[PDB]
């Protein structure tokens, strides 16, 4: 359960609250019998609210709204910044940052034992979030060899195993396996090629990858507020 | 304080930030007037503004 | 019963069209019905006023007359001091709703001051008042409770509460009221039966009192705890059954018909070793407890004297026989059964 | 009194500086004052409706529902004690004959007592031969009551006893001629 | 509430905006100002008058809340039916509640049953028990005679017949009579005085009057029921009631007044012919029953009166009455009443 | 309220062990502590002294009647 909570305003009415919230005026009198008001609702200020502390209500004290409220169906565009950022943060997860060391396991692409744990600098266990958090996992799926990883046949890829030979065949190859495991994420919306080279020996490729929109995990995580997990299970 | 339309325009032309208390409005009963700066050469936007 | 705002509005509309043609427009954002709207919402809420003043006075104005106050509920307030390192070098302001609060966890009650506070530079020490949050006695707190405030400067040196907390109250039902009223309306009662058992209950060391009516007196019957009646309290009732008595009619006072039972039992035990003198005494404890809390028409009915004795323990009493109690012993209404000389008897 | 702040928001609530007889802030004052006004009438309408604070007309609303009628030239404050007084009346005793007594006469210090016969009947033991105790009949009897009345009294006081004594008790009347002597009632040779 | 009226407020209005302006000073019949403030000053005087009404109904409910003194409702009709047999008894028969009694007569249509059960010992030729009209109000007082069915369809009956016109029947409580028995009330709130007595044998719904007759230490409550009758159930519970009022140590006795049981039979000449049927003799029957039966304790019987009471129905329709039962008044005791027998109206 | 007091007793009587002595004043409890209150007086119309059961003997439940009064 959920209910609006509405600040006294400078010379406020009943009448002006009725009307903004329920789009009537009529319902004032509902709102002061749920309140438990005696008749000057709205005192001046606090000197007139120490005459009967109990049933009168001062600027600035909070009154109760029993209307049931939604997180969900909010407009995005009251919701604050600080706040959006919060919310995509919660839907791309937090995780423990295991790519850290980045030259390392990039000069070890395809072999093992190449990431480990690492601390924040404040004796806590090191921690990737949102952007940072979507790196990594999609670093760890791209370098895992698929069917490596115990409990689940299907994470990984097969880049291990196209270090074939020098002609646009295997770059295809390349390229639509690596569309795969990036397809295999449910997060990402999309991802296509850019652009492929080859230089003999050396291949080179970039990928563009679209992650689900604000508006998107917004949703997302403003419908979990009726679960109240608030975490990811994908 | 609620300052009248005649002392909210004496500090405008001052160059002074003012509030002007406002009814019924949908979020707050209170806005501000303008972003006005010290200098007062309200010729020069790139100072006043 | 009364008007409303719609129709306030309408009577309004209709009359000024009534007093003139020379305003016809009537639309929402018109001056005039903006100005006739504005003086319904007044009259409805005048209208609201008087409703609530009605509805307070139909179960309020007539017992108030009487002295008798409705207990309302209220938020436990009470004074708490703050001391202060040294004298304040600068004017402290403690805004409203600064919030105080106790390290225990047997009042996690928050107390907040409803009122703004200045402490002058020359104080060092300044008394404030504190409301606590919740309606209720939750919130009356004992003395030294207080001890914490949540936002509060480094110069104070301690909090504390002087006092313990007492206005904090519950509210009492109307039906609470209505059974004082209609009690003390009752207690007003003279010159009857009830009444003067009533009166004679009154007296402080009376216990319980039979009211026996014949033609042209009347006999009262009374009992302290012990089931005696002093001479002093005999005197007592007499001069407090003066108001009371009819005009004409003869009242006197006697003693209950005290009955002392004797009561010698045998009672057969079955963990032998456990046989001693305390035993024997907390068994006949007990019997004396049973035989004196009857009352004044209750009958020794030996089954439950049996119950109660084997009732003691399930196991070590075995089996109970008395000599004494052939036979239940009825009484009447003005004798009371007392407890008289007890042994009991392991076996 | 919330006029102003339910008026039309863009209607001025300030007399305005540009002239001292401004009709609108007339008008607008004009209205406010009746507000004002019948909103505190409003706030002392309560006190009509408990008996406590209750005043003159709604007073009387109040005595004629409890049966009891405003008398010539009485106040609210003594008209309610009487009220209240009349539903908390004993009845059925000697105290309050008396105290009826010396409520319709004018004071409290007059001599009043009921004698009661039936405590003077001859019993065979403990009564004195010679004493002050007599045969039971038809005066010593019980459901009997002798009044003693130190003063001047008219005739209808036997029937506010009959409002007050209980039922079944014949009434009697004693006037009392030594209380009412003017001065010492000694007489001198 | 000051009580004000529409003419001083609009004055008062009026000046005060004359006083905050030189400007306005047009107030005329037909000018906006003038309707504004008439209409605004004609709600507010509605508004006091409503406030004034709204008071005076707060006090009356308030005297109702605070003592608990409810208003009593609509009484259902209730009286005695005598049954006969062909023979006298041999079977104990047995009677449960809920035995229907009905009546032919299509005027008064209502039903009535016993909420008691009864028992018709044998050798016995006749038993009265008491029944209860169904529907409430007045529409179950019918007059003597009606009851003529029982729907029980016992065989042994012979006959069925209320000997008596119902009375008890009546209709909600009035403001007056609960004004009064308040009154009564507060009277009887001191316990042992003769008005408290009066009370609490009143305290009964179902009593009508009662006179409480005093002697030496002897109490006598003479009591009746809106019939004339006094049931031994209605006596056991006054007797209840008056436990609590009554003195302590006085002998108290409740019997049944002296009922008086006057027959009529009137002859009546009419002018009008042609109006003569049996639509005006039942008129006639139900005015003289509604006297009789109007009639309080020790109200004497003056057959002039009811001559009057006769000829006021229509004097010009109606010539001539005579009475072929009654020729002397009828003295009633205090402790007495009259309850109407048989009534029988000839028209000539 | 008859069938279950005979059913007290019927359980009480049938939980009888070999050897265990009957007592009246036992059986009495156990009538009595079905309620204290509801129940007021217990009085037996066909036994008046203990029985005494040797170590090859058992006591088992006849009829059991109760009346109400």
């Amino acid at each position: 359960m959920r209910f609006k909570k509405h600040v006294v305003q400078h010379e406020e009415t009943m009448q002006a609250i009725a009307q903004r919230y329920y789009g009537d005026v009529s319902y004032w009198i509902d709102l002061v019998e749920h309140n438990n008001l005696k008749y000057p609702y709205l005192v001046e200020t606090d000197e007139e609210k120490m005459k009967d502390p109990e049933r009168l209500a001062s600027t600035g004290d909070t009154l109760i709204i029993p209307i049931e409220s939604d997180l969900t169906d909010v407009s995005a565009k009251e919701i604050n910044s600080r706040d959006k950022d919060v919310l995509v943060e919660l839907a791309l997860g937090r995780d423990l940052n295991i790519t850290a060391d980045e030259k390392y396991f990039n000069e070890h692409g395809t072999s093992d034992n190449i990431l480990a744990f690492s601390t924040n600098g404040n004796g806590d266990l090191d921690t990737v979030k949102g952007i940072d958090n979507m790196k990594q996992q999609l670093q760890a799926r791209l370098l895992t060899p698929r069917g490596s990883l115990m409990l689940h046949p299907n994470y990984g890829s097969d880049l291990h195993n196209l270090f074939g030979l020098n002609i646009p065949e295997q770059a295809t190859l390349i390229e639509m396996e690596v569309l795969r495991t990036l397809t295999s994420d449910n997060r990402v919306k999309s991802a296509n090629l850019i652009d492929w080279k080859i230089q003999g020996n050396v291949y080179s490729g970039q990928f563009s990858v679209e992650i689900k929109s604000v508006e998107e995990s917004i949703n997302f995580v403003l419908g979990q507020d009726e679960e109240g997990i608030f975490a990811l299970f994908e | 304080q609620i300052y009248e339309s005649i002392d909210l325009d004496e500090l405008n032309e001052n160059g002074i930030i003012s509030i002007e208390f406002v009814r019924n409005r949908t979020n707050t009963f209170f806005r501000i007037v303008d972003d006005v700066t010290t200098f007062n050469d309200k010729s020069d936007p790139v100072k006043a503004e | 019963k009364t008007r409303k705002l719609t129709n306030i509005l309408s009577k309004l509309i209709d009359k000024t069209m009534a007093g003139t043609s020379k305003i016809t427009d009537f639309t929402p954002g018109s001056a005039s019905r903006s100005l006739l709207e504005a003086v319904s919402l007044e009259i409805e809420q005048f209208y609201i006023l008087t409703k609530e003043n009605i509805d307070w006075g139909i179960q309020e104005g007539i017992i108030e007359a009487f002295d008798f106050q409705k207990r309302q509920s209220k938020r436990a307030y009470g004074d708490v001091t703050i001391q202060f390192y040294q004298p304040l070098d600068m004017r402290m302001y403690i805004p409203a709703g600064t919030t105080f609060t106790s390290t225990r966890q047997e009042y996690p009650q928050q107390f907040e001051t409803l009122v703004d506070y200045y402490a002058e530079p020359d104080s060092t020490e300044i008394v404030v008042e504190v409301y606590c949050k919740e309606t209720g006695v939750a919130g009356n707190v004992p003395e030294g409770t207080i001890n914490t405030i949540a936002s509060g400067s480094s110069l104070i040196r301690s909090v504390n509460n002087e006092y313990s907390f007492n206005t904090g109250t519950k509210e009492e039902s109307q039906e609470d009221f209505k059974r004082r009223f209609h009690s003390f309306v009752e207690s007003r009662g003279r010159a009857t039966n009830k009444s003067v058992r009533y009166g004679a209950l009154q007296i402080p060391d009376v216990e319980g009192v039979y009211v026996y009516e014949e033609t042209g007196h009347i006999t009262v019957f009374a009992h302290d705890r012990n089931g005696n009646l002093s001479d002093t309290l005999k005197e007592d009732i007499i001069d407090a059954l003066q108001d009371y008595r009819p005009s004409g009619i003869m009242l006197d006072v006697t003693g209950v018909e005290k009955e002392e039972v004797n009561v010698s039992a045998t009672v057969t035990i079955s963990n032998k070793s456990r046989i001693g003198d305390t035993l024997q005494k907390h068994i006949e404890s007990v019997i004396r407890s049973y035989l004196n809390n009857l009352k004044t028409s209750d009958d020794l009915i030996i089954t439950d004297l049996i119950q109660a004795i084997m009732n003691i323990d399930d196991v070590l009493i075995y089996d109970v026989s008395f000599d004494n109690l052939d036979e239940n012993i009825i009484v009447p209404p003005q004798g009371i059964i007392r407890a008289g000389e007890i042994k009991v008897e392991l076996k | 009194a919330n006029f102003l702040k339910n008026l039309h928001p863009l209607l001025r609530r300030d007399r305005n500086k540009k002239d001292n007889q401004d009709p609108n802030f007339a008008l607008i004052d004009a209205l406010n004052e009746e507000m004002n006004q019948v909103e505190k009438d409003a706030i002392e309408s309560k006190l009509q409706s408990s008996l406590k604070t209750s005043t003159s007309e709604y007073l009387d609303k109040f005595g004629d529902w409890f049966g009891v009628y405003r008398k010539t030239d009485e106040k609210d404050d003594v008209y309610r004690a009487r009220i209240i007084k009349y539903l908390l009346l004993k009845r059925g005793t000697n105290n309050a004959i008396i105290d009826a007594i010396k409520d319709y006469l004018g004071r409290d210090d007059i001599d009043v007592s009921v004698y009661e016969p039936f405590t003077n009947i001859f019993y065979t033991n403990k009564s004195h031969l010679n004493g002050e105790d007599h045969l039971m009949g038809y005066y010593y009897r019980f459901a009997v009551i002798n009044v003693s009345i130190g003063d001047y009294f008219p005739v209808e006081i036997i029937d506010v006893i009959n409002e007050f004594k209980p039922a079944g008790v014949t009434l009697y009347v004693t006037y009392d001629g030594a209380s009412t002597i003017r001065g010492g009632a000694i007489i001198k040779w």
